């Protein structure tokens, strides 16, 4: 995941 | 993560597979050359247990799974006095 | 009449033209002030119904109380919500906000202020252009609006209506002689705003209007704003204004290729290409005025290249993505002085990106950078710490040696971030105290998670040292939860947070590791918290017993071994005995209970209310005061 | 048919078994039908009537065991310059062959085996590829192999996988020991090497200080301990780690302290900050190499 | 914490639900199971059917009558209407 939903 | 355990008259109890796991053979029966790494039916043919015990086994398996940790005087598993003595042997295969 | 104003409210924001008539009928004077003029609450906002009325659009409401009842158009409420907390506010203002002209122009007809003031200098021009209809801008204009009036942050009518895709009223503004050297709160001008929107069409109007390009407060021109905005249109439109120059035109370009190596929805490694071979082209070709660029030493988080002066090493690395990313990185902290808002931002996608394909160790020593530069530039970081323990956890369920030096620095950049939590909440007054708990509770929850790790971890023996090391100075530096909880009680408790991701593989609490190593950095094995509850009453309450066993055996005799006194009490005179709601844990600490006469002493001492203050050892007053 | 205690043919059903269990320890392909047949048949055996054939069914698995890693040994021996490769493909072969055969085996294990010297299949597979395959091979392996290790030192690059693989074979084939499982791993493996990594640096130390300074050694001998962290840590077992760091340390930079001790003086004297760092690490993993240089920079 | 067998003509799965459900979760259950979509296939109870909105509270899978130790049963009819046909298990040995 990681950029998926921990970027925002 | 629902493993499908046929029994000897084709009923197949699917079940989850973590409960199914509580016994050794099944999840020995899972490894090895038998894991079908796909998730599409991961199913298990018991060519020698009947319907009638393999679904106490299966119950035998969601009770274990709910009453492992609480020991808070769990109820007592029904066993009927015909159906033991092939749940005694079921369970000799299907260790636990 | 409190209910009849109700029903009055109600019926215009509703628009029912009859029923509001119907209320209204054979009403005195004063009566209708009464009715009219009144501030109604509903769903969070305490508003008039006059002002309701312009906000839903009801022309007839507005109409039919303007004409016959001559309502003064200066009632005052508060409007909108979402961070519009704006009182003082007229039906006017909210009629533009609501992008309504027949409201406006017939209130402007009975009497609105067209320059009316909120409480943060909010004109109704100001909301007029913010929902972008240019009729509403045109009448108020033509109603003599002062177009230079702002806000306490120095934001015109241009500035914020350049904040969204309007651009039939920032041209008609320019009309009108919009300032366009007017500096904000932070040294901002209209260009800095609309270039960072991506409206080539607003930013190309101000250069025809002679913007006098300028730098903001912290000191960045507008053209560097859309630069690392990854708008290559905005930004290829200021060479014909014949005023960059030309260090400034050729370090946009390398800021504007160095944005398109690094961002979530603007990532393509054609275009970054060109536009960094194009930067290179421009500085190497006229020779006599080649522009050369100061690279900083090679930091070991910016891997071991030290840029591409070359021009063959630029054409040498196009085909590899890493050294692609690694250079649009490096000139882009060192055009920025690596100390601004959005130069870490970057760094962290482009290393959650390296850690989606099995790749860590390249990807662990980007956040470290990310993690030292925004410790200061006073940034809180429990999102990168959150994610940084998520990695380390999805690391370790992968069976993948982590590197413990990492876990050193980024304890110390916990502790580190905990303390500015703690003075931050020292000084922030209520009206962020909520977020300011939430962030330190977060903090103290990741730390958790790191200590959680780092014993899941096989570490040298000065790595342990130092570990312990920083976990006692932060033990000394004494955290407490919003419920009273210090490092001891979260790290025993079993309702503790974890996050959803891959910490749930690791990380568990409560945890018999974690424990041992509070408690051998002498953490505060007697602590109390708000309701009472000792250390020892969070786990003798653990619910699971049988299933692991070993994690509340150890746990317990850990914390009766470094002297948690089994037979404290809470504030309701409750022993860790009777808060067992077990067998098994009551028994298990009834093995560990041994029984002293100080104990039965002390609560016979406690039991009768007898004065023991000052007449025993200062140690024994803390002792009878757990009974 | 149903689990009652049935007569069984022992050399029928152990046929029709020997072709699953010669399939899954080679990891060739079985359908999942016959595994789950296969589950009953070492079950009838271990109930059969009237005389359990437990005894019979391990004794022919053992049989057969020892019938087919002496089968492999020969084929790995029949290799002159590829028995490490050969050994490792015939190892990952059958370490997961001999799992699979333990989860086929489970009923034999748990109720004859663990309830009665006798070794469990998961056990024995392993326990007979250390006796029949790794010990009469000990001499050739662990000579091959510290011929790959001192080519890596020497700048090439092997296959760290079959290495690898090879080098955590003599762990994993004495898995199941209770007391030292290790212990084969340093008999077999360890103490050969740290004898010859002692050997092979003591000679490279002695060739570096016939060639650099002090300001030079030390480079290079850090150079060569960061990278002795790393041809163990992709070759050898996680518990070496710290074994052929300390053996590499004193023999390289405590065994030529008389070197670095003489030259602290004019390393500290004269401030050499790059020097004086790389001495500090140097001699702090030495036992006694910080409390003289303390002493200089003291004075 | 109510327990429940979901019978085919041979096919039982052994779901676990929340003491407050109702049928659609069992529905989307037996969907992500069987791999039939709920459009063709209506649960039941003792051959009675049930319908899609009310909740197995007071639909009789009490938390006391649908223990995991011993289940009830549940029906499931597929389109290809087609009545109940289950299968009854195998029958128990006498006693010797």
């Amino acid at each position: 995941k990681h950029s998926l939903d921990l970027l925002s | 993560m629902y493993v499908k355990l046929i029994s000897s008259d084709g009923h197949e109890f699917i079940v989850k597979r973590e409960h199914a796991l509580t016994s050794g053979t099944i999840k020995a029966m899972l490894s090895g050359p038998g894991q079908f790494a796909e998730n599409e039916t991961n199913e298990v043919n018991f060519r020698e247990i009947p319907s009638h015990v393999l679904s106490k086994v299966c119950m035998y398996f969601t009770y274990k799974v709910r009453y492992t940790n609480s020991s808070t005087e769990i109820p007592e598993f029904p066993i009927a006095p015909e159906i033991a003595l092939e749940l005694l042997m079921a369970a000799n295969f299907l260790d636990c | 009449m409190e209910g009849l104003a109700g029903y009055v409210y109600k019926a215009a924001s509703e628009g029912k033209v009859l029923t509001l008539a119907a209320l209204l009928l054979n009403r005195s004077e004063s009566d209708i002030r009464y009715l009219l003029g009144y501030v109604s609450q509903q769903g969070g906002q305490r508003s008039t119904p006059l002002i309701i009325a312009a906000r839903n659009g009801h022309a007839k409401v507005v109409r039919l109380l303007l004409e016959h009842y001559r309502v003064q158009t200066q009632q005052t409420g508060t409007v909108r919500f979402d961070g519009y907390v704006i009182d003082g506010a007229t039906a006017l203002w909210c009629a533009a906000g609501a992008g309504h002209f027949e409201v406006v122009k017939l209130l402007v007809s009975h009497g609105a202020n067209v320059n009316h003031t909120t409480v943060t200098n909010s004109t109704p021009l100001r909301a007029a252009c913010f929902d972008g209809r240019l009729d509403i801008v045109k009448y108020l204009v033509e109603n003599n609006a002062n177009i230079s009036i702002a806000n306490k942050y120095d934001n015109t009518c241009l500035m914020i209506a350049a904040y969204k895709g309007h651009t039939d009223v920032v041209r008609y503004l320019l009309e009108q002689r919009a300032d366009p050297n007017a500096k904000a709160h932070c040294g901002a001008t209209a260009l800095h705003f609309a270039a960072e929107a991506g409206h080539i069409d607003i930013v190309k109007e101000l250069i025809k209007w002679r913007a006098a390009i300028v730098v903001n407060g912290h000191g960045m021109t507008p053209l560097k704003v859309a630069a690392e905005s990854c708008k290559a249109d905005v930004v290829e439109l200021l060479l014909s204004h014949a005023d960059c120059d030309r260090r400034s035109r050729i370090e946009a370009l390398e800021l504007l290729g160095a944005s398109f190596a690094n961002d979530r929805e603007n990532y393509d490694i054609i275009k970054t290409y060109h536009y960094l071979y194009l930067a290179m082209l421009e500085r190497f070709q006229d020779g006599d005025n080649i522009l050369e660029k100061e690279v900083l030493p090679p930091i070991h988080a910016y891997g071991n290249r030290t840029e591409c002066r070359n021009p063959q090493e630029l054409e040498s690395i196009r085909q590899d993505r890493d050294a692609l990313h690694m250079e649009g990185l490096i000139v882009r902290e060192r055009i920025l002085g690596a100390d601004n808002i959005d130069v870490s931002h970057p760094i962290i996608y482009r290393g959650a990106v390296y850690a989606d394909n099995m790749e860590f160790e390249q990807c662990i020593k980007l956040w470290l950078h990310a993690l030292h530069l925004r410790q200061k530039g006073n940034r809180n970081t429990h999102k990168d710490l959150l994610r940084f323990a998520q990695v380390f956890s999805q690391m370790i369920h992968l069976n993948e040696t982590v590197k413990a030096p990492d876990i050193e620095c980024v304890l110390r950049c916990s502790v580190l971030e905990i303390e500015q939590s703690m003075n931050r909440v020292k000084n922030i007054s209520d009206a962020d105290v909520h977020n300011a708990m939430d962030n330190y509770e977060c903090n103290l929850y990741t730390f958790l998670y790191l200590v959680c790790i780092s014993t899941k971890t096989q570490c040298s023996e000065e790595d342990q040292c130092k570990i312990n090391k920083q976990i006692y100075n932060l033990i000394h530096l004494d955290p407490r939860t919003r419920e009273g909880f210090t490092l001891l009680h979260l790290a025993v408790n079993s309702n503790t947070p974890v996050d959803d991701f891959h910490t749930n593989d690791v990380c568990s609490f409560p945890n018999a590791l974690v424990t041992k190593l509070l408690l051998d950095c002498g953490a505060e094995v007697n602590a109390v918290d708000n309701e009472g509850n000792s250390a020892l009453h969070i786990i003798v309450q653990y619910n699971r017993p049988i299933s692991d066993f070993l994690t509340l055996h150890s746990i317990i005799i850990s914390l009766v071994e470094a002297g948690a006194h089994t037979d404290m009490t809470n504030k309701q005179n409750k022993t860790p005995l009777d808060k067992s709601t077990t067998g098994v844990s009551e028994i298990l600490l009834k093995t560990q209970m041994k029984m002293s006469l100080k104990c039965l002493a002390a609560r016979a001492v406690r039991a009768n209310d007898i004065n023991y203050q000052d007449q025993i050892p200062r140690t024994l007053e803390e002792f009878v005061g757990f009974h | 048919t149903s689990l009652k205690p049935r007569v069984v043919d022992f050399d029928e059903t152990w046929n029709k078994l020997l072709t699953t269990i010669k399939a899954v320890v080679m990891l060739e392909y079985v359908e999942r039908a016959t595994w789950n047949d296969r589950f009953s048949d070492i079950y009838a055996l271990c109930v059969a009537y009237p005389e359990p054939l437990g005894e019979r069914l391990y004794t022919e698995t053992k049989i057969f065991l020892e019938n087919h890693v002496r089968h492999l040994h020969k084929r790995v021996l029949e290799s002159e310059e590829q028995v490490l490769v050969m050994y490792h493909r015939y190892w990952e072969e059958y370490s997961k062959g001999a799992d699979y055969m333990d989860c086929l085996y489970r009923y034999l294990n748990t109720q004859f085996i663990k309830k009665n010297p006798l070794m469990e299949i998961g056990e024995l597979a392993l326990d007979m590829w250390r006796k029949l395959m790794v010990e009469p091979l000990q001499a050739i392996l662990i000579r091959m192999l510290l011929r790959e290790i001192k080519n890596d030192r020497g700048g090439e690059d092997p296959n760290q996988k079959v290495i690898h693989g090879v080098i955590n074979s003599f762990v994993h084939v004495e898995q199941y020991k209770k007391k030292f499982p290790l212990k084969f791993y340093q008999e077999i493996f360890e103490s050969p090497f740290l004898t010859e990594t002692g050997e092979y640096y003591k000679q490279e130390a002695s060739n570096l200080l016939q060639e650099s300074n002090c300001s030079q050694y030390m480079e290079k001998v850090l150079g060569r301990l960061k990278d002795e962290e790393i041809r163990c840590r992709k070759y050898l077992h996680p518990s070496s780690y710290t074994k052929v760091i300390h053996e590499c340390q004193q023999r390289m930079v405590a065994d030529h302290l008389q070197f670095l001790h003489a030259e602290c003086h004019n390393i500290i004297r004269q401030e050499k900050k790059n020097d004086m760092a790389n001495m500090y690490v140097l001699l702090r993993a030495v036992s006694t190499g910080l409390p003289h240089m303390i002493q200089e920079l003291q004075n | 914490d109510v327990f429940l067998m979901i019978r085919r003509h041979k096919t039982t799965i052994f779901t676990d639900a929340k003491e407050s459900s109702t049928v659609f979760e069992l529905k989307r259950i037996v969907e992500g199971i069987l791999k039939r979509p709920p459009d063709e296939q209506r649960l039941y109870k003792d051959d009675q059917l049930l319908d899609d909105g009310k909740t197995l509270g007071e639909c009789g899978f009490t938390s006391q009558t649908a223990r995991p130790q011993a289940p009830a049963t549940v029906g499931l009819a597929f389109r290809a209407f087609e009545a109940l046909c289950i299968e009854p298990f195998s029958s128990p040995p006498e006693l010797p």
